[PDB]
């Protein structure tokens, strides 16, 4: 079996400290993850990223020169006049509701269900939201409304007899950062099921007037099944163009310099994403699966005399069961399972509760382009540049071998090996026969090489190992190239 | 022989720290206690009282045009009166006899029993949950209304908490693996040998994780307890390692920055039992052994009391659960929730820019961690024998071993 | 796995368009030649750019307003329109400074259930809903009322009628087919003299017996038809103004980021309900095989015995079920493994009345939606997006996927190109499956370019992926070459 | 409302069995000699169809989800469900 | 063989921490006389911990730690508090 | 358990049977400044 060598965390020296801005009174300097602390070792008391207070010589920028047209005071926003007096709080200050479209009826409806996680930014290395990159609540002067395709919800009067729907979330209003969103009502579900049987019994003997008998039984099944079933409540697509950021994205934008410092990207990388969603479909996912393997041998000989007897049996069983949206009492209960029951229950639950299925997204750079803003390009140079770089620092690729199929994550500076059974570590079993089917998965980016003029390259390895036992190979981008 | 708690001599006094009117001493710990010894109990530092030996300098740290409350705490003008619990206590009446206005106009809405605990702290030790640095029920003058949450009734989000979403999701992971075993021989005066043995191995691992949705904390204009700010007030200035140490015990040595709530449940059978016999006579001898570890395990958390007792118990026996148990144990998780795992930020995080001394303090805790992290270690510790290994707690290193091997360091057998 | 993952690959840039006389800008874009699969790189790098000019040349994009001009919207409203106690101009300023509100509607109204989805155009190449191009949230004087049941409607202008045509097939097919064979072959033989003697005994069975079951229900439940007005429609907000952006100049970038935001065309005409589909497939085989023998022979003798039993058995089903229209719980239990009872299919019905999916579509191209009274230029605009049409058509059309395994359906999505399986197979290929075959059907290559006149001709390969292959499905439905005339 | 059901079943079973038994002998030196056979094939198929084609216009969508849904086991459609339909 | 009714379940052990008498009783009282507790048995011990709780685990420090700096001989007072607590160690076996 | 017989021998037992439970109800942990006794 595999054995495991710990490494505590170490980050690099720091870098000089980054010259005090003019309207932030603010310094700051990073760090890098020269190596993150691995499965066995310590963490590092440091961080990536340090600030500190400065006054600066020159006097702030003046609110009053965007657009030409109303800045909010003690916050981000620029506005178009309209949306000063609308009726609606357009920034964070509310000054753009101060000294007052005009008075919106608009807020009669509720935002749209899951305004808040389609807003957020998305980390790829590590799968979590980030902050609001859009701003999920700007309605941009618009009273539009969408449509709730399930509000249809049983109510009794006791006063003159009746049984009667609701009429309450008829409709939604739609965040002006939200193009289209739907409420088309789908299920498709599949299902796969497949057992193979064999069994074998044979028996030779032979007798001279010297005795030999023999004796063998063998026997094998399988089972498979694989259940998937989706339900959409909803469908939607974020806007390309003129897209209004958070007032938290727009100041920590505003707050990057327009020079290449890859602390304070990094650190608008790390605090707002590595990519923010473009489009996506809500509502629910259930999977499982079952496999199934058991075997059964016997033997016996016997000679004139002595006498010798075998038998092994297995049985290794494998049930993963998922359910994303709905209600947490019904999850556990569709978790646990399969019926009439709780599948009826948890799509009763999705008329309240749905999650996002999947989703398109796009780099944290590429926001920019479509901002309200006007062109910001020095800034999404850099903004890739250090995305560029992030992508491979923080890279969970950088994590121990995870060996019998572990999945490893950074956080922090720091590792884990999520092994899907035993011990954790970069060895994870104890339960297991060391026979365990496991595959091999990246052995991470060489750094750039010396390069000519036309030629520069990058190598990797399938893992550190090979496949484990006999296992799957990686998808095999083995090698890559540069334009040095 | 059974081991003992050891520590240094204590080090040289500081001088008087002027505006705090203290002196400090501190000492390194250099065994725990273990085997059984006399188990420590001892602390790391000691404070005296001083006249100091030199004038404190001008304390007030005024923000300005901005509304100083009866708090350590500045706020801005439109949350000088809002209605609201602005500003981290009531501050305000002598004002607002005018402008009542709510950030909320005419609604009834409820705070998030969630959001109100979320950023934890959290000490590495152990990973403990403490009550939250982050103030969560201040709302920077924003209603902002959520009606998520599965119990369909609507909430106003506390402005640390940037996102608090409801993502339900339930899943339940199960693996059986069992092998199992025989093997069988057989072979005036007169010779005979009989053996037999058999072998049973099960490897049971059940678990279930239901989630209550994530909380992401906000990563700029943090407003922080009262508590916590004076808590940072109050600090040497000198990287005195005890009096550090008691500011990380109090709000731990990171905030969960993002946090995962929900329940979890989680079981284990592991069954591995083998007998053999040997007999024979030559012209009697006789030779037996038996071998068996059998145990079970159950953790429940979150929800509420009688559900989740009841359910702990009925997985661990051999019963047939009932699909409506795991429905109320599994709803009760709203009522109850449990921090399943997090993202952890070093605390110094939570140090404002814009107080005295900041960066003096965020680079002492930075060291102060680093030593609350060293001389807490287990890697000081006397050997366990056999399969087992150093386990660590407060006040003794010991190990124990379900492998027929025995004692609290597992050297006999 | 046999994959190499392959990165998307736009063109060299176009030459910049000269600066337009009315946007002041100038443009240039990039043709996909190759789309993104199998996780190589996710590209999509800024497709179009786009720049400011200096003007020297004459516009005339100011189309009068004998109405209202809305102070935010730049709609035109009608003078009539303004006061009713409504909003048409979309951000209520056409209900400003009025010294009364006179009400048409003299009763609370609904909208028809789902009216708003068919105001937003189709990529009818994959079937998806885009932006929004007509405003169903516009009446004009509207306040006629309708009735569904009792429920009393407000009708959109843009709408001719929509109406609750009902109507309900059910079909069914159930087969099934057995199979069994049995073979048995004993033999004994013997011989003894006063010495010698023989004994012998051979027997035997081969055994088989298969299984199939196909099942089939489909319930296709219509609920409504829908047609829009011919003529004269009030478009929406975003898509008028995204429009009046468009170059006078042909750029096919900014026509082609049209349809990226609004689709190609509009539901003209639909037909709005539910599908119920189920379909299983089960195939079961047991098979056996027997040999049992004896020798003896005696003169001195010797005895051999044998025997060998073989039993083998498979069982492989597939279920799909399909839901289209309705309400989350109904649509869940519907989507469970077992058929439903009659309960279940009645609230679905119910459902599906206030949640339609679209079961048959009449499109019009959206160029036909650019209407002089709306836009200036139109003429080049329409000229335009026509010949933006048939490009983009020869763009986003799933031809330039490469082929799937495990007779997986590739899905240009975006400028990346997903593999939607089968039930059966896995992995992002369609490769991972315990099947020894299963029926490739082909799959069409792009169709080539129109060569010469008097004639053009274009052609097809069926070899994108190859119809044969583990026993293959059917060959390509369509067209394998085809013409037309310049004139 | 219209109601196409069609049912449709074939069986068959066949047997084919064939044996042979042979014996000599011979005294004066006996001797005696003995050979048996015995052979079977048997086959047996089924077909079973069932296709049905419920179709309804007019009534409330719920009512022709219900009727046109096609119990097996009556096949023309139930007497509460179809006047349920005829009311809506 | 019924082993409720049988002598031959004897020798268990008890302990049992915090809750309401009545439920650690029940419970001490199944065991004395060999028999099993129900499962209803145990979630009402776990329901009444609620009125009547125990501590499970402890970190501990002396006591002189809570002796405050403003006290007028702070310091010795403290330091012969660490002179008395090293002496109960010596006190008792 | 092992037995070695020969009429050297040697006998062996070590046996037990453990029930073991928590219940937790909450966390609780105290100043250790400002505090006011
Ligand atoms: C050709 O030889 C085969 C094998 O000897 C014959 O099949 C055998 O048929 C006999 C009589 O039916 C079976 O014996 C019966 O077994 C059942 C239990 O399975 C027992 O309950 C009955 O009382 C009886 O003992 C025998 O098991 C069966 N063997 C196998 C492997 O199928 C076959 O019938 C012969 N055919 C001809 C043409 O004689
Ligand atoms: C989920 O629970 C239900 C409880 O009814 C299970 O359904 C029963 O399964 C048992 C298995 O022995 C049958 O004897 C009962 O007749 C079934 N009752 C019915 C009709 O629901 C269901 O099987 C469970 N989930 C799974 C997938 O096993
Ligand atoms: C076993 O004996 C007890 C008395 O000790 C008796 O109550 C019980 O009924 C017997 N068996 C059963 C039914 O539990
Ligand atoms: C000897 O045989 C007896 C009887 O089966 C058995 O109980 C014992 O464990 C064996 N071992 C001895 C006595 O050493
Ligand atoms: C920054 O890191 C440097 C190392 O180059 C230290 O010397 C300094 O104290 C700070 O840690
Ligand atoms: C290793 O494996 C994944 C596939 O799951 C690749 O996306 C990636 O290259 C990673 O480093
Ligand atoms: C440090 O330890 C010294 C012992 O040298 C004492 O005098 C003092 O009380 C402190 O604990
Ligand atoms: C458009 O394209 C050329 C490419 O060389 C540019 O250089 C130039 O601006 C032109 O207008
Ligand atoms: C024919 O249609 C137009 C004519 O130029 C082009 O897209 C291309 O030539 C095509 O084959
Ligand atoms: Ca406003
Ligand atoms: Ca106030
Ligand atoms: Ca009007």
């Amino acid at each position: 079996a595999a054995t495991p060598a710990a490494v505590t965390c170490q980050l690099s020296n720091w870098s000089e400290w980054t010259d005090c801005f003019p309207c932030q009174d603010k310094k700051y300097r990073h760090r890098s993850l020269l190596q993150p602390n691995k499965f066995g070792g310590t963490i590092c008391s440091g961080d990536i990223w340090d600030q500190a207070s400065c006054s600066s010589s020159t006097t702030c920028v003046r609110q009053a020169q965007c657009g030409q047209d109303f800045q909010c005071k003690e916050t981000g926003r620029c506005l178009k006049r309209h949306l000063v007096c609308n009726g609606d709080q357009d920034c964070l200050d509310g000054s753009d509701e101060d000294d007052c479209a005009i008075d919106e009826d608009c807020s009669q409806y509720e935002p749209i269900p899951g305004s808040q996680k389609a807003a957020l930014g998305y980390n790829i290395l590590t799968q979590e939201d980030a902050q609001s990159v859009y701003d999920a609540s700007y309605y941009g002067g618009q009273c539009e409304t969408v449509y709730n395709g399930e509000w249809r919800e049983l109510r009794y009067d006791s006063t003159c007899e009746r049984l009667y729907y609701g009429d309450d979330e008829k409709y939604f209003r739609k965040p002006y950062n939200f193009l289209k969103y739907h409420f088309e009502a789908l299920a498709d579900t599949g299902i796969s099921s497949e057992f193979y049987d064999n069994a074998n019994d044979l028996l030779s003997k032979v007798k001279k007037d010297f005795l030999n008998e023999l004796n063998k039984y063998n026997e094998k099944k399988f089972i498979f099944t694989r259940i998937f079933t989706k339900v959409q409540t909803a469908h939607f697509k974020m806007r390309k163009d003129d897209i209004m950021l958070d007032e938290g994205m727009l100041q920590s934008l505003m707050e990057l310099p327009d020079q290449y410092n890859y602390g304070m990207y990094a650190k608008f990388i790390n605090d707002y994403g590595t990519h923010y969603i473009t489009s996506g479909s809500m509502g629910g996912i259930y999977e499982y699966i079952l496999v199934i393997d058991k075997a059964k041998m016997e033997s016996l000989g016997i000679t004139s005399g002595k006498t010798e007897r075998a038998r092994k049996a297995m049985a290794v069983e494998d049930i993963i069961s998922r359910v994303r949206g709905g209600s947490s009492g019904w999850s556990g209960g569709l978790a646990q399972n399969r019926s009439t029951i709780t599948y009826r229950s948890w799509g009763r639950s999705l008329k309240y509760n749905p999650v996002v299925i999947d989703f398109e997204m796009q780099p944290i750079h590429e926001v920019l382009r479509h901002t309200s803003l006007g062109p910001l390009e020095a800034k999404r140079q850099n903004l890739r540049r250090a995305l560029d770089q992030y992508l491979m620092e923080f890279n969970a690729c950088r994590c121990g071998p995870c060996f019998n199929n572990g999945v490893p994550i950074l956080e922090g500076t720091s590792c884990r090996c999520q092994c899907r059974l035993g011990s954790l570590g970069a060895a994870c079993e104890q339960t297991q026969t060391e026979g365990a089917k496991a595959d091999g998965s990246w052995s991470c980016w060489s750094s750039w090489s010396v390069c000519r003029a036309g030629i520069q390259e990058r190598r990797r390895e399938c893992d550190n190992p090979a496949p484990q036992n006999g296992g799957a190979s990686c998808p095999g981008r083995k090698v890559q190239t540069q334009a040095c | 022989s059974h081991i003992d708690c050891r520590m240094s001599p204590w080090s040289e006094w500081s001088q008087c720290d002027p505006c705090l009117r203290q002196m400090f001493r501190s000492r390194s710990i250099e065994v725990f206690g273990q085997f059984n010894g006399k188990r420590c109990t001892d602390a790391v530092g000691d404070r005296r009282q001083c006249v100091p030996t030199e004038p404190c300098e001008d304390a007030e740290d005024d923000c300005g045009n901005d509304f100083q409350c009866s708090t350590g705490r500045c706020i801005k003008m439109r949350l000088r009166c809002n209605g609201d619990n602005d500003c981290g206590d009531f501050s305000d009446e002598d004002d607002c006899e005018s402008e009542p206005r709510p950030p909320c106009r005419d609604r009834v809405v409820e705070e998030s029993e969630l959001a109100r605990t979320a950023g934890y702290g959290i000490n590495i030790l152990g990973m403990d949950p403490l009550s939250t640095p982050f103030d969560n029920e201040f709302y920077n003058g924003l209603c902002n209304r959520d009606r998520d949450g599965n119990t369909l009734t609507y909430y106003r989000r506390p402005w640390n908490v940037a996102s608090l979403i409801y993502e339900t999701k339930g899943e339940k992971n199960f693996r059986t693996e069992h092998y199992e075993e025989q093997i069988e021989a057989f072979k005036t005066y007169q010779l005979f040998l009989s053996y037999s043995s058999k072998k049973e191995k099960m490897f049971l691992h059940v678990k279930g994780e239901i989630h209550l949705g994530r909380f992401v904390m906000r990563n700029r204009d943090v407003v922080l307890t009262t508590t916590f700010v004076d808590d940072i007030k109050a600090l040497p200035t000198t990287y005195e390692k005890g009096e550090y140490f008691a500011f990380l015990e109090t709000y731990g040595t990171h905030y969960s920055s993002s946090g995962s709530l929900g329940g979890l449940y989680e079981l284990i059978y592991v069954l591995d039992k083998a007998s053999m016999k040997r007999k024979g006579v030559e012209l009697a001898v006789n030779i037996t052994s038996e071998n068996l570890i059998d145990d079970v395990v159950s953790l429940i958390r979150g929800g509420t009391r009688k559900y989740a007792f009841e359910l702990k118990e009925k997985l661990l026996r051999g019963t047939v659960i009932d699909v409506t148990d795991f429905v109320n144990w599994a709803s009760s998780i709203n009522d109850a929730p449990v921090l399943i795992s997090q993202k952890l930020s070093p605390i110094y995080n939570l140090v404002p820019v814009k107080m005295k001394n900041a960066h003096l303090k965020k680079q002492n805790l930075e060291r102060a961690i680093e030593d609350y992290i060293n001389e807490f270690s287990v890697r000081k510790c006397h050997t366990c024998q056999n399969g087992g290994t150093v386990i660590l707690m407060d006040g003794k290193c010991l190990c124990a071993c379900p492998f027929k091997f025995e004692g609290i360091a597992c050297e006999i057998s | 796995v046999t994959l190499m993952p392959i990165d998307c690959e736009l063109s060299s840039w176009s030459s910049w368009t000269t600066c337009d006389p009315c946007q002041k800008k100038r443009y240039r874009y990039a043709y996909l030649l190759q789309p993104s699969q199998f996780h190589g790189e996710p590209c999509n790098f800024s497709d179009k750019e786009v720049e400011d000019c200096v003007t020297n040349r004459p516009c005339r994009s100011q189309v009068r307003c004998e109405g209202f001009v809305c102070a935010q919207t730049g709609r035109c409203v009608n003078r009539r329109l303004l006061c009713n106690g409504d909003n048409d101009c979309g951000d209520q300023s056409d209900e400003a400074n009025c010294r009364r509100i006179y009400k048409k509607c003299q009763h609370e109204m609904d909208q028809y259930w789902g009216i708003g989805s068919l105001a937003s155009g189709i990529n009818l190449f994959t079937n998806s809903f885009e932006g929004p191009v007509l405003d169903h949230r516009y009446y004009a004087g509207g306040c006629s009322p309708h009735y569904i049941l009792n429920t009393r409607f407000r009708k959109p202008y843009n709408v001719e009628s929509y109406t609750p045509q009902t109507q309900g097939k059910y079909e069914f097919i159930l087969k099934e087919y057995e199979s069994y064979s049995d073979f048995e072959r004993n033999v004994t033989e013997k011989m003894a003299s006063k010495d010698r003697g023989k004994h012998y005994i051979r027997r035997t069975k081969r055994f088989s017996h298969t299984k199939s079951v196909f099942l089939h229900a489909r319930s296709d439940l219509e609920v409504a038809h829908y047609k829009l007005k011919p003529r004269s429609l009030m478009l929406h907000y975003e898509f008028l103004q995204r429009v009046k952006r468009l170059p006078l100049e042909y750029s096919y970038g900014e026509y082609r980021d049209l349809f990226r935001d609004f689709g190609t065309h509009y539901i003209t005409e639909a037909v709005l309900g539910g599908i119920y589909e189920y379909t299983l497939v089960m195939n079961k085989e047991a098979m056996e095989r027997g040999d049992y023998t004896l020798n003896n022979v005696h003169a001195r003798g010797i005895l051999n015995e044998i025997k060998d039993r073989n039993k083998r058995d498979t069982m492989v089903e597939d279920l799909v079920v399909l839901v289209r229209g309705g309400a989350s719980e109904h649509i869940t239990t519907l989507a469970y493994q077992e058929l439903p009872t009659a309960d279940l299919m009645q609230e679905w019905g119910d459902a599906v009345q206030y949640n339609p999916a679209i079961i048959k579509v009449k499109v019009e191209p959206l160029y036909e939606l650019v209407t002089a009274t709306d836009f200036a230029y139109s003429s080049t605009v329409r000229q335009n997006m026509k010949q933006a049409l048939e490009e983009f058509q020869k763009e986003v059309s799933s031809c330039h996927c490469a082929p799937c395994q495990g007779n997986g359906v590739p899905v240009l999505k975006g400028s990346r190109c997903d593999c939607i399986c089968p039930v059966g197979s896995q992995g992002l290929a369609c490769e991972v499956s315990y099947r020894k075959n299963t029926p490739i059907d082909g799959k069409w290559n792009c169709w080539s370019n129109w060569s010469s006149c008097s004639g053009r001709r274009k052609t097809r390969q069926r070899q994108c992926n190859n119809p044969p292959p583990q026993n293959g499905g059917s060959p390509c439905s369509g067209p394998a070459s085809e013409t037309l005339d310049c004139s | 409302y219209r109601v196409l059901f069609y049912v449709d079943s074939e069986k068959l079973k066949q047997n084919d069995f064939n044996s042979v038994e042979e014996k000599k002998c011979k005294s004066s030196s006996h001797g005696c000699k003995e050979l048996e056979n015995a052979l079977k094939a048997a086959s047996g198929t089924q077909n079973n169809v069932l296709r049905g084609e419920p179709f309804i216009r007019g009534g409330g969508a719920g009512f022709i989800s219900g009727l046109s849904y096609l119990e097996l086991d009556n096949p023309a459609g139930n007497k509460r469900r179809y006047s349920a339909w005829a009311e809506s």
